[PDB]
């Protein structure tokens, strides 16, 4: 019953730089529902934070996850090149579980 | 048999733990029922609302949650999610009226609210009308999760989270499930005239 | 902790493909598992999601025409397809997303539909 639009589409970041990554949702949706996770190409999706405000295992911590409200940004501070790879934001609220639009990351 | 206590008190429990008022043998007056403002639901899914005023019952039980907006829908009597099967599940064969009140400045703090609880992980369902009170942890995979959280492991219990400004759902509703379940020896009364 | 599959194949237009997802250190049993879908060139969407007791959940597009099994003396993870249509060339990856986390993703294989 939502769609979850993720801007900008496409971001040229460059190597070493802070990225700042926002997808927002249609509503004013809660933020214990929320979560945002890697997809390398051809690989498997890697989880990246839950709830929009915290970590994962077996991740340094230097991506900052916030929200709140409506627009839900990702924070990244430092970036390496086995990091570039596209991001989906998934919202399960238990009744309706839409998904995302992922954005393309390169130089 | 007043029904003023399951309806405009300042105590309403979780979904978990959910409380369960008797309104066993005493004088009964639906009339007075339907004026506590515009509710949100009144489906009646047994009696028709407009004859239970004047028909014959007999024990009847009150319960008392707060649930998010979202999934007020779930307490129809065959449903499946986290609600309506891992915390407050409702027999098939109901004969109750599930009443909604759509609260949003009582029941939610401006920081935020965290008495407010839901179970999320069980290991089985839920037989129809059971106190679901535990605490101990869950155990997701091959190890024991004996007295500590840890990989493998939640407490399976999650705060909800009330904030205002957060819309028509996600908003804490206080739902009453008058269920009419008869049992042969009536006590309260069928029809005041 | 560790979830593999495989199952996957190339099946004519109506056709039934069998989809497996062990799991090793997972009990399937009691847990919050669903789907997922990659069709090619596009992004990722709902498949099925199965609770920890037997209630299922399905995406209105894909509703019917699917069945969700978990077995108990292995601890794997079956669906099994029923009257496919070619809109469902995809990758099917089995997960173990809970509510409060997003699990263990898998490899995941390459269901096809030509004639």
């Amino acid at each position: 019953e939502l769609v979850l639009t993720q801007s900008p589409g496409t971001l040229s970041l460059s190597p070493g730089e802070r990225a700042t990554l926002s997808c927002r949702a249609s509503l004013s949706v809660s933020s214990n529902f929320l979560a945002w996770y890697q997809q390398k190409p051809g690989q498997a999706p890697r989880l990246l934070v839950y709830g929009a405000s915290s970590r994962a295992t077996d991740i340094p911590d230097r991506i900052s996850g916030s929200g709140s409200g409506t627009d839900f940004t990702l924070n990244i501070s430092r970036l390496e090149p086995e990091d570039f790879a596209v991001y989906y934001c998934q919202y399960s609220d238990g009744s309706s579980w839409t998904f995302g639009q992922g954005t393309r990351l390169e130089i | 048999c007043p029904f003023d206590e399951v309806f405009n008190a300042t105590r309403f429990a979780s979904v978990y733990a959910w409380n369960r008022k008797r309104i066993s043998n005493c004088v009964a007056d639906y009339s007075v029922l339907y004026n506590f403002a515009p509710f949100f639901a009144f489906k009646c899914y047994g009696v028709s609302p407009t004859k239970l005023n004047d028909l014959c019952f007999t024990n009847v039980y009150a319960d008392s949650f707060v649930i998010r907006g979202n999934e007020v829908s779930q307490i129809a009597p065959g449903q499946t999610g986290n609600i309506a099967d891992y915390n407050y599940k409702l027999p098939d064969d109901f004969t109750g009226c599930v009443i909604a009140w759509n609260s949003n400045k009582l029941d939610s703090k401006v920081g935020g609210n965290y008495n407010y609880r839901y179970r999320l992980f069980r290991k089985s369902n839920l037989k129809p009308f059971e106190r679901d009170i535990s605490t101990e942890i869950y155990q997701a995979g091959n190890k024991p999760c004996n007295g500590v959280a840890g990989v493998n492991c939640y407490f399976p219990l999650q705060s909800y989270g009330f904030r205002p400004t957060y819309g028509v759902g996600h908003q804490p509703y206080r739902v009453v499930v008058l269920s009419f379940e008869l049992l042969h020896a009536p006590a309260t009364v069928c029809g005041p005239k | 902790v560790q979830l593999v599959q495989s199952g996957g194949g190339l099946v004519q237009p109506g056709g039934s493909l069998r989809l497996s997802c062990a799991a090793s250190g997972i009990t399937v049993s009691a847990n919050y598992m669903n789907w997922v879908r990659q069709a090619p060139g596009k992004g990722l969407e709902w498949v099925s999601l199965i609770y920890a007791g037997g209630s299922t959940f399905y995406a209105d597009s894909v509703k019917g025409r699917f069945t969700i099994s978990r077995h108990n003396s292995n601890n794997t993870l079956y669906l099994q397809m029923n009257s496919l249509r070619p809109e469902d060339t995809a990758m099917y990856y089995c997960a173990r997303d809970l509510l409060e986390a997003g699990g263990m993703d898998v490899w995941g294989q390459g269901t096809a539909v030509t004639v």
